[PDB]
């Protein structure tokens, strides 16, 4: 039976998947249980929300706690700016703290929605309102309130809801989010005078990434 | 829109690393007679812990290969013999040793002036899986040595890679934070706490 | 609501067993017990547990707390299988951010957990089936989880007001096996 | 399972074709879309028509778009002799300003039939008749008007038609084009005394080529 | 009458050229580290550019070969790596550099005793196509080097050719008039423009 | 007559923008024009172009000449895709035989064109469709491609007749779409 | 350039002789 040999023959490829030589034959491994909670795919662990760290302000050892909420009270006015951030969970910054930020700094690129929820845990007697809006890529910060409005943004409720939740239509491998006062923060007497907002991250069904890379 | 073929636990795990470095000098005191033992670990590749840490258990089966050569890179006639120690029996402790005799511990007797060996190593833990945390892995050993009485006439590097197959694993947890102390070991630096991230001067600007 | 720990229900002393009352303070850092520890020297579970030598149980966890409409905060209850640190009275978190282990806290609802809000709601149920590699193991030698409960929005309050809040854990075992 | 190897075992033979070891299994390509204008083969670049450069007797930089028209002036006489040139689109000449040469210039042998356009780019008002004549291989120029209309030849009008094509019945890897004044050039008062003549080259549907070469 | 098949697309692209040399001196500052990185371009070939440049957009596999000798011609008891780094990734910038052993990144270990290496490489760009023209193409990295810790004993010269595989284009443009300046840059040197092709005296001359 | 780029209609503001008027003389050279940057700041094409991210579109152009029966000469129109050089009004060309890219001009009949021969006919129409290797792109940093109207026939008249000839440019997009 | 955007019309001395304009609406106004 004639043969030739090719020029990729005694190489050593490590990204090659073949089959092997069992070095112990006659050997029968433990047969397996059924355990609960068994993942298949990384895309189940990147849909699933994570707290955001918006106000990545202090670095103190004792004041790191401090990241995980950013605070509303009753000395700011109408129409003043809150907090702004970006929608990179790839980048540096915000979406660090995030599981999805983590799990896609192990690929290249990625694309897709994602969604942003926020909590409030203000007293039971408080209201206000707040606007929150998205910028898509390419525009920059709107400068006020009214120039916000004009655009894509909610208005919440601290009286009617407790969470809110915004979509981000698509990123890639960009836009911006802004907090604005609607109104001021009306409170009973007896009352505590502020009160903090906590941010969850997660992405959507349509969320993919490729081309593994080593962080 | 890319495909979901990419992120799946037979791609985040799926190919061959550097986990382990034998050194066979030809004089001073590294390994003084010409035989090493090397137990299996996962972790001599450095980007493997925090991989595989996020999980809870895992189970999977192993391939092997062995690059051997002088520390300038030249190839030349040794024959080497690469043992295979199962959890559970005594190791080598000399070149006279009985233990590189025995029938029941499998050998690869091969050239330098050949293409890399490979074996396969089974699941071997007695549980249904391995478990990196335990609230309360041992998978072998590799012992290398050149074959004959005498010392060899050249000094040798020994370099072994490892592929993981048919991969599985259960209930995830978050990922390291801080810095490494210790192997097996959740310790971390009390006084230096770090962020996870990188921090900016003010909430209101980009 | 309730929430099913990986969408599991435990399968193959069932009472309810009430603990000591811990006082959530404005400096509080948060508190964790260990399983089955946490229920080895109270009534017949505690007895059966310290006399054989296999045991098999799943659990099911209600934690409360009473407020009053004047007071806030948020509080985040969760359960880690294998909790390694890096009694019936649990133990505190001295670094609260890295979760005593490395690993960080905004993560954690990666793992079955709840949320109690002051302001919605005052109750969190988890329902946590068996977690291991074996069938049976010991009950005095391995911790099978941890229970966390961490407050991640500062309590607060006019003066004037009651300055400590109360949470109180009760839990039952199901189905659980021993030989 | 006994096996031999024969004489031509671990070389490397350029041409050869076979398959390969990927080097990143696990990676998916992005989908083709659908872009117009797809070739599959060069025979359909070789039939599309491009200006043959008759007059290539300039060099200038500043003259050098005067080599894509030739003259038809009112000084010349009837029976004259007005421009000729060969048929061989892989020689040096004239041909070498088509897309024909130039592709033809990649390979080593062809064969086929070719057709020439001439298009008359003068007044509305102008007249006149020319002789076009072919010479197959083999034969030498005609020495006159007479002889060239005893042959393969047309006559073509100026106020009739623009437009006239010739055919070249067969080539291979020869025969000589020329143009004739039948008549003179007429022309009303008011209209230029010259005008100029464009021409187009092509090939016909059972061209072919053969033995690719490095040019 | 010949036939159709020898001006397909897959004729026209359909051999191996040498694309690359890497030299590797024993003395000397050309690579004085005994490692180059070069970055995957099929100009190398001289004749490739004005042949592709013939269309706008193209899409294609690729195939490689390293042939590896002494500058005599000799061949010698060498082992060398030959690693791929994605385009997207860190590029090695010493011998003790970290990118080596990095497993994302793959590797091909082969002996100078040993018939040329060869692998393939698929379609990489985030686009449908690629462009040669844009109004307004990374592809890889080979990274070269010896194995070991010490220098090599020897001087090398590593070629390398690529093959094409599974052609498209679209959009065909005219062919290169005028004598190349630049790499990725259609600029002419605007003083001194020549004709398409040859002259003559005289119109009514042959 | 009317052709069609590629044999492909374009598929999936829409007006006819008529721009200024072009002046051919006897030393004239030739004129390009690069789209979609003609029509960027004029009209309600132009507004939508610069506020939206993503863009795609057709067109449809037609190029007129009015000239006496006493005049001559002769003019090539063609559209390059990505027209690489080595707005509303254009740029005149310094080689027209190099094209200003280093490339012939006789072979530009390889791309979709006409002619226009003053004594035969004076109109030529030409329909585009989008080409790209994206579904979408950006509409203020990429030109898909570019016009070309350039004499290959010089312009001859006799002395008093008028000394130049005009020649007029109206387009209109076709199956625009913005994102 | 701004007369074009608008509603108007082009005219050819060459093709058509004449041509008509038609005014929408006016009350007991516009431009030409």
């Amino acid at each position: 039976f004639p043969t030739e040999l090719k020029p990729g023959t005694n190489q050593f490829l490590t990204t090659d998947d073949g089959v092997s030589a069992p070095i112990l034959p006659n050997f029968h491994p433990t047969p397996c249980i059924h355990i609960p909670g068994e993942v298949r795919n990384l895309l189940e662990l990147c849909q699933v929300e994570t707290i955001l760290e918006v106000n990545n302000v202090p670095t103190n050892a004792t004041s790191l706690m401090e990241r995980l909420r950013f605070p509303v009270s009753a000395q700011a006015g109408k129409g003043e700016l809150c907090a702004v951030f970006r929608a990179d969970p790839g980048r540096n910054g915000p979406w660090q703290s995030t599981l999805l930020g983590q799990l896609c700094g192990y690929y290249t690129q990625w694309s897709g929605s994602l969604e942003v929820t926020f909590m409030f845990t203000g007293s039971f007697m408080a209201t206000g309102k707040m606007l929150i809006a998205y910028t898509p890529p390419g525009g920059p910060l709107p400068k006020d309130r009214a120039t916000a409005m004009l655009g894509t943004h909610v208005i919440w409720d601290f009286g009617l809801q407790s969470s809110v939740t915004l979509v981000i239509p698509w990123i890639s491998n960009t836009g911006l989010v802004s907090i604005w006062y609607q109104t001021n923060y009306v409170v009973p007497i007896g009352a505590p005078n502020t009160a903090y907002i906590i941010a969850l991250a997660a992405a959507q069904k349509n969320f993919t990434m490729k081309l593994c890379k080593d962080a | 829109s890319h495909s979901t073929a990419e992120t799946t636990l037979d791609s985040f795990f799926s190919r061959a690393g550097l986990v382990g470095e034998i050194d066979l000098p030809l004089k001073g005191t590294t390994n003084p007679n010409g035989y090493a033992n090397w137990d299996i670990d996962i972790t001599g590749y450095a980007q493997m812990r925090r991989k595989v840490e996020l999980f809870t258990y895992m189970r999977f089966d192993a391939e092997f290969t062995f690059v051997a050569c002088t520390p300038t890179g030249e190839v030349v006639p040794q024959l080497l013999q690469y043992m295979f120690v199962p959890p559970g029996a005594p190791k080598p402790d000399s070149r006279e040793s009985l233990a590189w005799q025995t029938a029941t511990n499998p050998s690869v007797f091969v050239k330098l002036s050949d293409p890399p060996a490979q074996v396969s190593v089974p699941f071997m833990s007695p549980a249904s899986a391995y478990q990196w945390f335990y609230d309360g892995n041992m998978m072998g050993t590799f012992s290398v040595r050149t074959v004959g009485t005498s010392k060899s006439k050249y000094p040798l590097v020994v370099r072994i890679y490892m592929r993981m197959k048919h991969v599985r694993a259960w209930i995830p947890r978050p990922m390291r934070n801080q810095n490494y102390l210790f192997k097996a070991n959740p310790n971390y630096a009390g006084n230096s706490i770090k962020p996870t991230g990188t921090s900016r001067t003010a909430i209101t600007t980009l | 609501n309730i929430i099913v720990g990986y969408g599991e229900w435990p399968s193959y002393v069932n009472r309810f067993y009430t603990l000591d009352t811990k006082l959530w303070e404005k400096s509080s850092k948060g508190w964790y017990w260990k399983f089955p520890d946490v229920l080895t020297e109270t009534g017949v579970f505690g007895q059966n547990a310290q006399f054989h030598y296999l045991y098999r149980s799943g659990f099911c966890i209600h934690v409360q707390c009473n407020a009053s409409k004047f007071h806030q905060g948020a509080l985040l209850v969760a359960v880690l299988p294998e909790y390694v640190i890096g009694g019936a009275d649990g133990f505190e978190l001295q670094h609260p951010y890295v979760l005593d282990a490395g690993i960080p806290i905004s993560q954690l609802t990666v793992c079955p957990h709840q949320w109690i809000n002051l302001r919605t709601n005052n109750c969190a149920t988890i329902i946590v089936p068996y977690i291991n590699a074996l069938p049976f193991d010991s009950a005095l030698n391995h911790c099978n989880f941890g229970l966390l409960v961490v407050p991640i929005s500062p309590l607060d309050y006019d003066q004037g007001a009651t300055p400590v809040i109360p949470i109180t854990i009760t839990l039952a075992p199901m189905c659980s096996e021993f030989a």
